[PDB]
């Protein structure tokens, strides 16, 4: 027991030093080993599987009953500045561990099929092993210092996993324009500790709390310093994950291999912007104007990523800019007092997610087994039509993904969201009733990518463009069906979008007394059931739009010219943003030259 | 130690070089000179090890190693040398540094008998300058450096690299005009003209004349190292070179500057470093966010990363003037950890000038369809050069941030603006380095840069440079605590010294 | 606390040996490969 | 001159001197503004 707490700090190493393993003989040689493509991956697999045994013990000895450990030691020391680094075991450190592995080792598991007609085969491998290694080191961080250090280390290795092929030139641009996009809130997080570290000096989390307190009631400062040391904070999970300034870096980042998406948008990047606020929790609840201004500008882009998300023609944009409504959810919800609901609703959207990604890389490969070598032709939604018939299981199991992230009647998102709507009911009303017409616009265009993707009518291509499946891929007439890599972990991640909804009910809210914040209900009720009629309100307007047809969307498109064509583009968000940037940028440093 | 170390190290490669005019009879190239200059730089870097890992200690503050040498009776040259604890990995990065340079030197053909020559006189002058501690000779082993570097610069270099060369000898000529004057005005303040350096910080002077003395230091040491006014030099000198001298030139040769920057303006006299330790500072953020600006719009391959040279020396010139024991602690590790990045990506751009002809970034657009190791030696150099963790030079400026928010008499509106100031540098200085390696590599495949120049994909023996170059910056980026206890008690006695001076 | 010194007299000496080792091993600058005298001109 | 506008670094005015001298004294009087305000505002 107290050794296995003990040696409970090579978790993040094993990966680390598989990848080493891998890249200094892929450097040395790069001929020899290159013919080596399923054993090196199967070493991989074998330490992820240590690395998930690691996991499950630890989450299985701290939901047993047991004490927070931590372990810290001295890191560059000086004189009188003494800085202490290491690592802390948590239960909710335990129930990340937990996700993040069982993620990578499932995009894994999709990846050894993926990958089977790439000649790069080793190195995505090795890529994985370390951002799955950076994901586990920025895990347990107690300190702030290596909480920035494992920021760095997702920052350059997402834009690593971002160029792969290095032949397209829209993913030349994409992995620039999102480490510069890492790089603003790389910015407000070192203006945040260095005014933390001018404020306090104290490492601790618990320790600047009440540092920040005791500074609070004896009067030495201003609350106004301390509003903006905050905002300076939450500048950071603002430009790295998905808020309303900094959004535009992810259908960028979209473009690429599909478990490199599976990886970015589940529990890496996504939850640790979460996640830093979630560690700066007994800071935050001190004032509470950074807490209305972030649950305002998360209600603001979650009303506007469902009103972006409607009229777009690619299905993994569409789901991104939902994954960037449901953060909406999940930041609005942690600056209400929201926390473990926030907690537990990042945990269902991340496990539905990761499934709804896998399905719909699993119809982009049958696309690309279909259609050829062209992406805009693939990506579209014009040739979708008649998948059910071929791909009866992940069809179903896109079903079950399509209707768990609306759910009108009890499911897993069911109870989590009607905890955050009654928390922003209890909050503010506007915010509740934007919220609730923003769950039932999410749930229109879900039900539209639902009944556009597998149910209709099989749709051919016009004959002017190219028509031939033998440009560098196998050659397959029919839509074909993965027969057994892709299936299996369409079906692991089925029964957990069962279980969690069961197993977090309101009644006897274990969620609660797991997780806790360091310090029946009629009303409830009528909250979920107007979401659950809100809900059918979606479903009844998306379900004859496209299966039956009779409100055809191009009349609607002639109708409103200016409202369709302001937000036919993105919402004319970038040709605003890149633009005049770029341009002064590019003037200001001729003039300098 | 009753044996004399350092002034057989130094005078060893300048009795070896009067081998390489002997020569007897190759029949070919020049391969035994370079064998015999490996060799020779090999048993000088062990010989550099071996005088290092047993007489050298880290309990006394002052210089383990003292020989002093009575050279004449006369003005007082006297051959004293001794190792500080801020001087003692310098020697090691020097020999290092040289010793992959002369291992990296493999293509030369055309004369490479006063190459290396002239490289072997050089790397007796650059353990020379550092190893010294006297006045004049120090001014002597400065001067010393005057000739080889533009010779070789003279004799080759790009295009119309005659205009660079004589302004590289009348800056460097500019640069040594005033280091005699400074000197002979501190040693002629009353009595002891002996030019001892431990007499010279014992002496006592005036408010102006001490202005005046830290004034014609600090016109020296900003025309060597690179500040907005005084840095018009550096694109000619180090744009116009080939890579294994510009390896020497961006690595121990810009850090010679600003350790006698150091040497010189805290220890003899801090009285007058205070009043323009927040000018020193400004002109620092400056040079940090005027070296981005500028680098950005150059379309030149080399001046791209030659401008990096003042962008990361911006931070050794804000963290000198930070008046803290980590703020001073962090300038040697920044430097160290900016000659072994410098050093490798200015070998590894004259290594795919080889390969490409011509220095232009728009018609390289499909160098990476072919060659892979070379693209990844390219990405992890830039990626240890921007801001990574596991590369020391996010440690290097975490310090120097550390060292500079808890500061004293810049209380309320100086600490917040110059960091504020630095976080915009910072945002600015991977800009140029991430547009370069989206506009060479990534993209499509050019036919006409296939057609009229062919590319061979690289040896197993450009693997090994990097590899030897990038594990100490990891290692010292992964555990500071090696570097730290080096020169901890002379950092604490320096900035003990400077707030005994510094009131209030 | 760690020091320099064991740590770096076990790693200077496959430092010097292989040195020579990858000195020996060329490919590229052999058979011609390059039309120049190997600086910039 | 000829060989500094060839990207997309290309605009009218590059070499002209009167935007150039007000952009440079403009600059240089910021430069010297920030170090006068440096000067008196620190140590006090
Ligand atoms: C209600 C108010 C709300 C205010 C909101 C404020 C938001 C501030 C953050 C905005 C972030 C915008 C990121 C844009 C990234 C991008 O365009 O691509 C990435 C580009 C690439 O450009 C170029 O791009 C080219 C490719 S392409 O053009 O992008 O296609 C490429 O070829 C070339 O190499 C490269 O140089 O990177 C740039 O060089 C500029 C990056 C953005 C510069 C950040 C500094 C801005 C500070 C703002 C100061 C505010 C003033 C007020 C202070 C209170
Ligand atoms: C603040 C402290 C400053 C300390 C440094 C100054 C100390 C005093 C230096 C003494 C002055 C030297 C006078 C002789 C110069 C000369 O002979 O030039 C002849 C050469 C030949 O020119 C070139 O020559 C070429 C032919 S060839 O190379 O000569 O063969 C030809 O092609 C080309 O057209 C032509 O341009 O000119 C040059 O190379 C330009 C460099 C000249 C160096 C002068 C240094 C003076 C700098 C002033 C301080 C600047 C301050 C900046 C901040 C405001
Ligand atoms: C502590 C933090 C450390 C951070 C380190 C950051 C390193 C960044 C490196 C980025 C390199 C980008 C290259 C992208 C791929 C490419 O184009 O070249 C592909 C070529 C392969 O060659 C060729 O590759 C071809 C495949 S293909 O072209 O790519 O399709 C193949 O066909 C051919 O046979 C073969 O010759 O290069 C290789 O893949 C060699 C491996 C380089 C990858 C490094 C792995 C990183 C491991 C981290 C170790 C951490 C150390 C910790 C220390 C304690
Ligand atoms: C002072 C020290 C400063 C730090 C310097 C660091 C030195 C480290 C250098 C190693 C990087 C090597 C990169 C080579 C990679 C490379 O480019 O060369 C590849 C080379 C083989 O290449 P080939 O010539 O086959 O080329 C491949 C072609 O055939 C293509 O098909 O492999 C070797 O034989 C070397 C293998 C490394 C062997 C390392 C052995 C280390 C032994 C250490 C013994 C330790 C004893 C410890 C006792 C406690
Ligand atoms: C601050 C600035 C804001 C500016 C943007 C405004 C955002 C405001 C929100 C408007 C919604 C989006 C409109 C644009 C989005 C848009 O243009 O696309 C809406 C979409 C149009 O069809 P598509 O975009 O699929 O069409 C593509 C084709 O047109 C291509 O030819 O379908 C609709 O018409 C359905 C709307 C019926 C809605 C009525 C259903 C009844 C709802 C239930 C009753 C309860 C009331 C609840 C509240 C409604
Ligand atoms: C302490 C040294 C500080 C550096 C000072 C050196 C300044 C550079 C020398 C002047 C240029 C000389 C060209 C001569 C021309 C010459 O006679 O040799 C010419 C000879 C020709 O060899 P190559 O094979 O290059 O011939 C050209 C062929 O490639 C045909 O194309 O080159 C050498 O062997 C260079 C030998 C070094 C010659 C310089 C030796 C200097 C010794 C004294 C150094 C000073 C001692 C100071 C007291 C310690
Ligand atoms: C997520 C974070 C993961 C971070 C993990 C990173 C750990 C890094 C820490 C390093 C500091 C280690 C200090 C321990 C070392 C220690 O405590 O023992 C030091 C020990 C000294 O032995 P003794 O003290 O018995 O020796 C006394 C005698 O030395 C007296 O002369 O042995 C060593 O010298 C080991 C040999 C160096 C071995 C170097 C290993 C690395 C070699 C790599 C070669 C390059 C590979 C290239 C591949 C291409
Ligand atoms: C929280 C939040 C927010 C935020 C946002 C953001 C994220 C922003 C950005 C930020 C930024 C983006 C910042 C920046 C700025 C800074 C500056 C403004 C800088 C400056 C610059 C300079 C200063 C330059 C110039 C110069 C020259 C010309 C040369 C040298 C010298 C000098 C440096 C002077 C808001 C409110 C929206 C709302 C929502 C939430
Ligand atoms: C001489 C010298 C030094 C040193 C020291 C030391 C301390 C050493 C080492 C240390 C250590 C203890 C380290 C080690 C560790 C780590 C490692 C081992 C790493 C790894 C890496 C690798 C191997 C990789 C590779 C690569 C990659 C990553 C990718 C791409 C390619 C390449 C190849 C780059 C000093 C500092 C005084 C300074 C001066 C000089």
């Amino acid at each position: 027991m107290e050794p296995l707490y003990q040696y409970a700090w090579l978790i993040p190493v094993l990966p680390l030093l598989g990848a080493l393993i891998v890249g200094f003989g892929l450097i040395a040689f790069s001929e020899t080993t290159s013919k080596l493509r399923r054993p090196s991956a199967i070493f991989i697999m074998a330490l992820m599987a240590i690395a998930m045994g690691h996991s499950l013990t630890l989450f299985w000895s701290q939901v047993q009953g047991h004490l927070p450990y931590t372990q810290m030691i001295e890191w560059a020391a000086a004189g009188n500045l003494h800085i202490a680094m290491g690592y802390v075991i948590d239960p909710l450190a335990a129930l990340m561990l937990v996700i993040v592995t069982t993620v990578a080792f499932l995009v894994m598991l999709y990846s050894d099929g993926y990958m089977a007609h790439d000649p790069g085969y080793v190195r995505f491998f090795a890529y994985l092993s370390l951002f799955g290694s950076s994901m586990l080191g920025l895990v347990v961080s107690p300190n702030l210092v290596q909480v920035y250090i494992f920021w760095e280390l997702v920052g350059m290795c997402s834009y690593l996993l971002i160029g792969f092929w290095y032949d397209r030139k829209s993913a030349a641009e994409a992995a620039q324009k999102a480490f510069v996009t890492n790089r603003v809130g790389d910015f407000g997080l070192l203006l945040g500790m260095v005014g933390l570290f001018w404020a306090t000096g104290t490492f601790d989390f618990a320790g600047m709390g009440d540092r920040l307190t005791e500074l609070v009631n004896t009067g030495l400062l201003s609350p106004s310093l301390a509003a903006i040391l905050a905002i300076l904070v939450f500048l950071g999970p603002v430009a790295k994950s998905a808020q309303f300034p900094l959004h535009v870096w992810l259908p960028d980042a979209m473009e690429g291999p599909t478990p490199i998406s599976a990886l970015i948008h589940a529990a890496t990047m996504v939850a640790a912007g979460v996640f830093l606020i979630a560690r700066m929790f007994p800071v935050f609840e001190q004032l509470p104007q950074v807490m209305t201004t972030i649950a305002w500008t998360g209600a603001f882009t979650a009303f506007m990523g469902a009103t972006i998300a409607i009229t777009q023609n690619d299905i993994k944009k569409s789901l991104a800019y939902s994954t960037i409504s449901q953060l909406g959810y999940m930041v609005m919800g942690m600056g209400v007092g929201a926390y473990s609901a926030g907690l537990f609703h990042l945990m269902t959207h991340a496990y539905f997610k990761a499934m709804l990604f896998l399905g719909s890389g699993s119809v982009i490969h049958s696309m690309e087994g279909v259609v050829g070598h062209n992406p805009d032709l693939a990506q579209d939604m014009r040739y979708m039509g008649g998948l059910r018939k071929y791909m009866p299981i992940t069809g179903a199991t896109f079903l079950v993904g399509c209707l768990a992230i609306s759910g009108v009647p009890p499911f897993a998102g069911f109870w989590s969201k009607d905890e955050i709507l009654g928390a922003v009911f209890h909050a503010n009303p506007a915010m509740w009733l934007l919220t609730w017409l923003t769950a039932g616009l999410t749930a229109f265009y879900m039900f539209r990518m639902y009944f556009m993707t597998f149910e209709g009518k099989f749709r051919n291509v016009p004959p002017e463009r190219q028509e031939h499946h033998d440009h560098h891929s196998h050659h397959a007439a029919v839509p074909h069906e993965s027969p057994w890599t892709m299936t299996l972990p369409l079906v692991v991640l089925a029964i957990p979008s069962t279980l969690i909804g069961f197993v977090g009910t309101p009644f006897n809210n274990l969620f609660e007394v797991f997780i806790h914040a360091p310090g029946d209900l009629t009303e409830f009720l009528i909250l979920g059931g107007s979401s659950v009629g809100i809900g059918l309100m979606g479903i009844t307007v998306a379900y004859l739009m496209y299966l039956k047809g009779t409100p055809s969307p191009q009349a609607i498109a002639k109708a409103i010219q200016p409202l369709y064509q302001f937000s036919l583009h993105k919402w004319y968000f970038d040709e605003l943003y890149e633009a005049v940037f770029i341009k002064g940028c590019r003037r200001l440093a001729r003039q300098v030259l | 130690s009753t044996f004399p170390w350092l002034t057989t190290i130094i005078l060893f490669p300048i009795v070896a070089a009067l081998a390489i005019p002997f020569i007897p009879d190759p029949t070919g190239k020049g391969r035994p000179i370079r064998w015999y200059a490996l060799a020779v730089g090999l048993i000088d870097f062990a010989l550099i090890v071996y005088a290092f890992t047993n007489f050298y200690d880290l309990n006394t503050p002052g210089m383990q190693l003292w020989e002093s040498y009575d050279w004449i009776p006369e003005i007082g040259l006297r051959w004293s040398v001794g190792a500080d604890g801020l001087s003692m990995p310098l020697i090691l990065l020097t020999g290092f540094i040289t010793t992959l340079a002369i291992l990296a030197a493999w293509p030369v053909t055309l004369k490479p008998r006063l190459f290396y020559f002239l490289m072997l006189a050089m790397y007796g002058g650059q353990i020379a300058v550092f190893a010294v501690q006297d006045m004049l000779v120090f001014f002597l082993a400065w001067e010393l450096e005057l000739i080889p570097v533009y010779l070789l610069l003279a004799i080759w270099g790009g295009h119309k690299r005659q205009y660079a060369a004589t302004k590289f000898i009348l800056y460097t000529a500019g640069s040594s005009l005033f280091i005699l004057v400074a000197g002979l005005a501190m040693a002629f303040y009353g009595d002891t003209v002996s030019f001892d350096m431990q007499t010279l910080a014992a002496k006592d002077y005036a408010l102006g004349f001490q202005l005046l003395v830290y004034a014609g230091f600090l016109v020296a040491y900003g025309v060597k190292l690179p500040i907005v006014p005084l840095h018009t030099w550096l694109p000619d000198a180090h744009g116009e070179a080939t890579a294994p001298v510009h390896m020497l030139l961006a690595g121990i040769l810009l850090k010679m500057g600003g350790y006698a920057l150091i040497r010189m303006n805290v220890d003899m006299l801090p009285a007058a470093h205070a009043k323009f330790a927040p000018v020193l500072v400004i002109l620092g953020v400056v040079n940090i966010i005027y070296a981005a600006l500028t680098s950005y719009a150059q379309r030149n391959l080399k001046r791209k990363i030659a401008y990096s040279s003042i962008s990361h020396i911006g931070f050794v010139l804000i963290g000198i003037a930070s008046f803290t024991n980590l703020g001073m602690s962090g300038a040697v590790l920044q430097m160290v950890s900016h000659g072994l990045i410098g050093a490798s990506l200015f070998f590894l751009v004259g290594a795919t000038y080889d390969r490409t002809h011509t220095l232009i970034l728009e018609e390289m657009g499909g160098v990476g369809q072919k060659m892979k190791k070379i693209f990844a030696m390219f990405t992890a150099c830039s990626l240890a050069s921007l801001a990574l963790p596991g590369m020391s030079g996010f440690v290097a400026e975490l310090m120097v941030f550390i060292g500079f928010a808890t500061s004293d008499a810049y209380s309320l509106p100086f600490r917040v603006i110059v960091v504020f100031l630095a976080a915009v540098g910072v945002i600015l200085t991977p800009i140029y380095l991430l547009s370069m390696l989206r506009e060479i590599f990534y993209g499509p495949e050019n036919k006409e840069l296939v057609e009229h120049e062919a590319l061979v994909d690289a040896e197993p023996r450009e693997v090994f440079i990097i590899a030897c170059l990038l594990v100490p910056i990891i290692g010292i980026g992964l555990y500071p605590k090696l570097l730290t206890q080096i020169y901890d008690a002379t950092t604490g006695q320096v900035i003990a010294r400077a707030r005994e001076v510094l009131p209030t | 606390v760690i020091s320099v010194k064991p740590i770096l007299l076990a790693m200077t000496p496959v430092f010097i040996l292989l040195c020579l080792f990858f000195g020996t091993r060329n490919g590229f600058y052999d058979t011609d490969q390059y039309h120049g005298n190997g600086s910039a001109h | 001159a000829t060989d500094f506008n060839r990207g997309i670094m290309k605009f009218d005015g590059a070499d002209s001197p009167a935007m150039i001298a007000i952009s440079a004294v403009l600059i240089l009087g910021f430069i010297a503004g920030l170090i006068w305000w440096a000067l008196h505002t620190a140590y006090a």
